[PDB]
Parts: C-alpha cells; sequence; structure tokens
C-alpha cells in the first residue's frame, strides 16, 4: 500500500510543472486581447457616432 | 400636359424655393436652415454621445493584475498553503 502511495505520484512528475507553466504563460497572453477588446470597443463607439 | 406642366413648374420653382434656392419659405414662418443645417445637425450627436461619440472619448487598455513580482512573502506562505492543502489528498 506504500507502493501504492508512490503509484500515483509515478506518471505527475511528468507534467505538473507543465501544467504549470501551460495554465500560467497562456493566461498571460490574456493582454492582447484586453487592448484588442479596448480597440474594438472604440470602433463600436466611433461607429454609432457614424451611424447616428 | 397643362395640369402636369402646371404642377410640374409650380412645384418646382417652389421646389426651388424651399430647397434649390437658399430662400426658405415666405409661407412657413421659420427657415430650415437655420434650424436643422447646424443644431440639428447635433441632433445626430444628441441622440448619439454628445462631444463623447464622435470624439470616442480616450481610453487605453491598462494592465492586468498580478502579484507584483513578490516570491518574498508570497512563495513561502504559497508552498505551506499547499502542503496543508495536501495532507488531505
Amino acid at each position: 500500500d506504500r507502493i501504492d502511495s508512490v503509484s500515483q505520484l509515478q506518471n505527475v512528475a511528468e507534467t505538473t510543472k507543465v501544467l504549470f507553466d501551460v495554465s500560467k504563460e497562456t493566461v498571460e497572453l490574456e493582454s492582447e486581447a484586453f487592448e484588442l477588446k479596448q480597440k474594438v470597443e472604440l470602433a463600436h463607439e466611433a461607429k454609432a457616432v457614424l451611424d447616428s | 400636359q397643362d395640369l402636369y406642366l402646371r404642377e410640374l413648374k409650380d412645384t418646382k420653382l417652389a421646389p426651388s424655393t424651399l430647397q434649390d434656392a437658399e430662400g426658405n419659405v415666405k409661407p412657413w414662418n421659420p427657415p430650415q436652415k437655420p434650424n436643422l443645417p447646424e443644431l440639428e445637425l447635433q441632433g445626430p450627436e444628441a441622440l448619439k454621445a454628445y462631444t463623447e461619440q464622435n470624439v470616442e472619448t480616450a481610453h487605453v487598455a491598462k494592465e492586468s493584475e498580478e502579484g507584483e513580482s513578490e516570491p518574498i512573502e508570497e512563495d513561502w506562505l504559497v508552498l505551506d498553503d499547499a502542503e496543508e492543502t495536501k495532507e488531505s489528498h
């Protein structure tokens, strides 16, 4: 049973840090979508002025 | 046709007075040129965001939030917390 308690950790060290990075850097990539939302909202505002 | 030609005349030269000539209209007291062309031209922005819609107020996108690059204090507490959570794994 001690071996079994060690059994789960076998194929987990493979990607624990890989997940730590995948869920970190890709989430860090959200500033681009933020700034693009900013420009899209500016486009919506000006386009609405034009539509008015 | 005279009824067609006369109608065209009375509906064109008078249409000239209304639109094609800047004579406004004698039958109607307020000219639309002093009413629509500039003030009601703000009616478009009256329905829109006034001095703000055509302007498109400057709103630069800001930065997202992070840990202030703080591993002196957050890292050790995070490690202890994660190990405490591991106590019921």
